[PDB]
């Protein structure tokens, strides 16, 4: 019962850890997209307030 | 006149894009998404011209059910926000509820009624009061039940009761049913008299109860379509339990 | 001699040509009252509001009805003042349009009545009130965790379902029996069954012959929808200046006040803002809400519904607004359901008020223990929750148990709804919230049952239902 | 006759002035043919098509060709109808351009054949046919997830380098071989190298004899790449109502269409629309979509390319064009780098026809069945991502086991494909595709690898290619 409790805890430990290692490589992956949508957004907003400016 | 009316818009999304093509052609001055100003105008002049009249105007009313297509599932862009802002409530469609075996796929927490309560009847309102608190209990539960291995017996009871619930929302197209069936099998499910039930066998205990109900306890039915409220429990409850011991449970 | 004529019709904007050296003045009104001359015309009654100067005698005017049916060439005349509204004690439990032309089936103000213009400059730094005060509501969850300030502006969140209607008769029906004002209800482009229902709903309970309503529904013209708020605000200011009361100003909804002015920039002619709003969107509110201040004789002190469109926060119209605001209300459907009316929102709800150089230092430390039992409390829920069934400390246990005690007494009876429910309702002083809260914290009433809590008012009331139930 | 005159040359858009009371009227065809009267001058032959009138006597048009060379103060000859097409049984096997000049070197067409104006009002509301039948194809996921149907829209989504193409060349390989009836093909937009390709293979296979083609390839200018679409139209058009057969209408990007429409839509004028397209993308495509229909005299089953840029599905150009098919199948970029051929996506792809009582009860039960499974493997993708396999229930398990095998086996081989990979390609019919996917769900081949599901075609075919891997 010992043996089995302690083998428990280390693969939860272990376990535990790949899940981190998992969430901040989907994190950054996740931020790269941000950063596109994010110029995307300010690029379109520009264009149409030039564009309602170029209008009058 | 004083009649009824009801109105049905396909789609105010082309009505908006055909606007701003107009207004881009008359040299008028774009916006938001070239969108013009006075967008939000044309639909609330549009949709606010339904109404109920009172009793010295006659009494008519015209009803009106707004079409908007999103894109990918987005209820946050322009068009939508707009016409959300106008309208006394809206219901939202989903495709992964569609997909999901989920026909009309309803999304019942992002749906909402302004007018709720008034416009059902006395049996149906006593009778479906609790069933939106059952579907949140049930989704919030089932967020992370599948994982989390909580296995309390009132969450095992609540997820079991949403599943249930669920199953019986269902619906086939162009099967319309009436209002006194749909009060009697709410009650049925509510009442937790099909909760040792099978959920796939649960449409069919719908089918099988309905059709039970055409032959017996039809004044039940007469009841309820002429004063618009439930009939006494007791017999509701003895034809249920009836209809329940002639059910063959698969 | 001093009439204009009709040269361009765009929508809501109309421009108008004057003779030289008669040019009327900016915010001015111009009626444009013309009859059919044969069946290809029709009849018009129509009202302008000057807005711009455009050089060669031609002003530009926007429209405060729609302008269908408008010919080049008819003749337009000058009022010589901004539209003017009446005021005094026969706006009371009458309803009005923009025009201050009542809407309702009584008889119409009669011609000699005193009117008000609209637009008018803000009071000035010399005439302020030096310091806060507070406007005591007899509502226990606001006087505790969110007092009002006495001329500050108050937001209101909620959507349907939630007893907004209720918080806003209760909210009228207080001020007008304890501190003697008037209320004046802003339906500022909002749904029209929605306003009816509010009218219905007051003249049931009896608080319409109290208060004054203006509707500009969202079916109204730009035009309307931006002047109804002001309209309103001149109503409320006759009473603050020459009665010297305290008063209450409501309004449905101050996002489309700034939505009109955005709608009709771009007909006006001016370059678009960030997000397609109008350049002068953040002076324009500052106008309108500048007004609304306390002084030295009355005060007026505005609950401003405000809506967030797809709860973007960042937005121009709500980031204006903010930057305004003293207090926030948020009204909770969980708490409806519950049953634990006004459903106001205890850790959502935020005031600058309470602070302990303002509503005491006894007042605060009662409010802050209130509100960290509270968090403490939705967090053993979530612990509760994902395993741990009532598998906790006793420490938890004391806490959950005051803190549905406390939850539960949140809750208050009204004087309206009586007529629903038998209970006569009741008001509530602050003192008696502090004390009755203290004592609930300190375990004077722990052993009660939490059931004897609800819809009590006073502190003993609980004793008492408590006493009846055995 | 009235001649006018040039007066503003900007890109593709020519400006020309006219006498007093005779413009010519919209859609009008204008000649512009002049001789180098110096060295310092070159020859013109270029057609003009009218788009607006600007007032005092001034008309802009859209030229059908380059307009290097033009000079301010050109003649221009106005011919008094628009853009006229040869139609009828002596464009069968020919390849014509938009302006309908054979261009296979085959010889040139009589100057007295029928020729029909390239502009025409779309068909009325009680001259359409509703009729709704199952047109087979030999694609499993195609034939269970989305079936098609005879005399309809067809749309095949997809982003650069994903198999449309391909798909295109397969269903025209399975399909017109055997119809028997009348093929269009307008390659509006496309590569060049393709058209002659698929030229040559149509004259080795034969089927030549009975089809028509209109390029206008990518090098065009805007101009012909607008019109050479209504150029097969009005020929598909011609076959549909006179001799009341039955047309198959193939259509490569139909998104050029609307590309050269944006492209020539600023120097028009116009305002800018959201994403600097014309403001009249709508309407024009509903112009020209609308004429694709099926009447009581004839129908016109037709197969449009429609191609995503930027693989945003949101773009006002595709998002616009669905409303106008009835079953689409949509590519997809992720299962194209997974190995899935074709790499259609099988929740998204939709159509009309997918009904109990149209596909059977079977087939819509084991549709059904296939898309929820499918959906919740969706699902726990996020799960998957952050925990693993090992966190997911004992159902969940089996969910995962059978949807990875269901998504390899909607893969298929192609006839056209063979000379890539060497594969022979197989012709999978639908009650044989109903069959294995049934057998799938039930879970009689759960033993097998998944590996051995991948580029089959019958059921049979997994059996065997297992057995041969060593199971
Ligand atoms: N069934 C298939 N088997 C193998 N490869 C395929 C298949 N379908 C498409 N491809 C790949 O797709 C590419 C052709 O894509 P193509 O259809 O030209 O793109 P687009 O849709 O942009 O025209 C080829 O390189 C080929 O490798
Ligand atoms: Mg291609």
């Amino acid at each position: 019962l010992l043996d089995a409790k302690a083998s428990e805890h280390a693969a939860r430990m272990t376990a535990m850890k790949n899940a981190t290692d998992n969430a901040n490589e989907l994190i950054r992956t996740l931020t790269l997209s941000y950063n596109r949508a994010r110029q995307a957004a300010i690029t379109q907003e520009i264009t149409e307030i030039v564009a309602g400016a170029n209008a009058l | 006149k004083g009649k009824h009316v009801l109105v049905v818009y396909d789609d105010l999304s082309k009505q908006a894009a055909a606007y701003r093509e107009l207004s881009l052609l008359l040299r008028r001055p774009p916006g938001r998404e070239a969108y013009p100003g006075d967008i939000f105008y044309l639909h609330s002049r549009l949709l606010e011209r339904a109404a109920k009249l009172s009793d010295a105007k006659g009494g008519g009313s015209l009803t009106a059910l707004p079409f908007v297509e999103t894109q990918a599932g987005d209820i946050s862009a322009y068009i939508p926000t707009n016409v959300i802002s106008i309208t006394d409530g809206q219901i939202f469609l989903q495709s992964d509820l569609f997909f999901s075996g989920v026909r009309p796929a309803i999304n019942a927490g992002l749906s909402v009624s302004r007018v709720g309560g008034a416009a059902q009847i006395k049996a149906m309102k006593k009778v479906a009061g609790t069933l939106r608190l059952d579907l949140a209990a049930y989704r919030e539960l089932e967020a992370f039940a599948q994982f989390g291995s909580d296995l309390d017996k009132a969450t095992q009871a609540k997820l079991a009761r949403g599943a249930r619930t669920v199953e019986v929302l269902k619906q086939d197209l162009h099967q319309p049913i009436p209002v006194e069936k749909q009060v009697l099998i709410i009650y049925a499910l509510t009442r937790g008299f099909l909760d040792d039930i099978p959920v796939e066998d649960v449409r069919r205990f719908e089918k099988e109860f309905y059709l039970f109900l055409d032959q017996n306890g039809q004044h039940l039915l007469e009841h309820i379509r002429t004063t618009k409220d439930l009939p006494n429990e007791d017999d509701l409850n003895k034809a249920i339990e009836a209809f329940k011991k002639t059910f063959v449970v698969s | 001699m001093t009439r204009g004529r009709v040269i361009q019709v765009m929508g809501p904007v109309v421009d108008v040509k004057f003779e030289n050296g008669h040019l009327p003045a900016i915010y001015n009104a111009l009626k444009i009252q013309h009859k059919a001359r044969n069946e290809n015309e029709v009849d018009i009654d129509l009202t302008l509001e000057v807005a711009l100067h455009l050089g060669d005698d031609t002003v530009r005017t926007i429209a405060m009805a729609s302008t269908d049916g408008l010919i080049r060439g008819m003749e337009v005349i000058d009022t010589g003042a901004p539209i003017s509204v009446p005021v005094g004690e026969v706006t009371l439990g009458r309803v009005f349009n923009v025009l201050g032309e009542p809407i309702d089936l009584e008889g119409d103000i009669p011609a000699d009545a005193r009117r008000d213009p609209i637009h008018r400059p803000a009071p000035k730094f010399e005439e302020l009130a030096t310091e806060v005060e507070i406007l005591e509501t007899g509502i226990k969850v606001v006087d505790l965790l969110a007092p009002y300030i006495k001329g500050g502006k108050i937001g209101l969140f909620g959507g349907a379902g939630v007893g907004k209607t209720v918080l806003i008769q209760e909210l009228i029906h207080n001020i007008a029996q304890e501190h003697g004002g008037i209320s004046v209800f802003a339906g500022v482009g909002e749904r029209t069954r929605e306003g009816n229902d509010l009218y219905h709903e007051m003249k049931d309970s009896g608080v319409i012959s109290k208060t004054a309503m203006v509707f500009g529904q969202m079916n109204e013209p730009p035009g309307a929808r931006m002047r109804v708020a002001l309209t309103g605000l001149t109503m409320a200011e006759y009473f603050r200046d020459e009665q010297g009361q305290d008063v209450l100003l409501f309004i449905d909804n101050i996002f489309r006040f700034t939505q009109a002015g955005s709608e009709v920039s771009a007909l006006l002619g001016r370059m678009p803002s960030a997000v397609g709003y109008q350049p002068t969107l953040a002076t324009e509110m500052g106008q309108l809400q500048e007004r609304i201040t306390s002084t030295a004789k009355g005060s007026i002190t505005s609950i401003q519904a405000i809506y967030v469109p797809a709860d973007d926060y960042t937005d121009p119209a709500p980031a204006t607004t903010f930057s305004h605001l003293d207090a926030t209300t948020n009204l909770e459907r969980k708490l409806a359901e519950m049953g634990i009316y006004p459903a106001v929102d205890p850790l959502a709800s935020t005031s600058r008020a309470l602070a302990p150089e303002i509503v005491g230092e006894e007042h605060y430390q009662v409010a802050r223990k209130v509100q960290q039992t509270l968090q403490r409390y939705k967090e053993l829920q979530d612990i509760i929750a994902i395993l741990g069934m009532d598998e906790l400390s006793d420490e938890d246990k004391l806490v959950v148990h005051r803190a549905r005690r406390i939850q539960f007494f949140l809750s208050q009876n009204f004087h309206v709804a009586e007529q629903f429910t038998g209970q006569p309702g009741s008001y509530v002083p602050v003192k008696e919230t502090v004390r009755g809260f203290k004592e609930i914290l300190e375990g004077k009433y722990d052993h009660l049952p939490e059931d004897a809590f609800r819809l009590v008012g006073r502190i003993e009331e609980v004793v008492e239902k408590a006493k009846a139930m055995g």
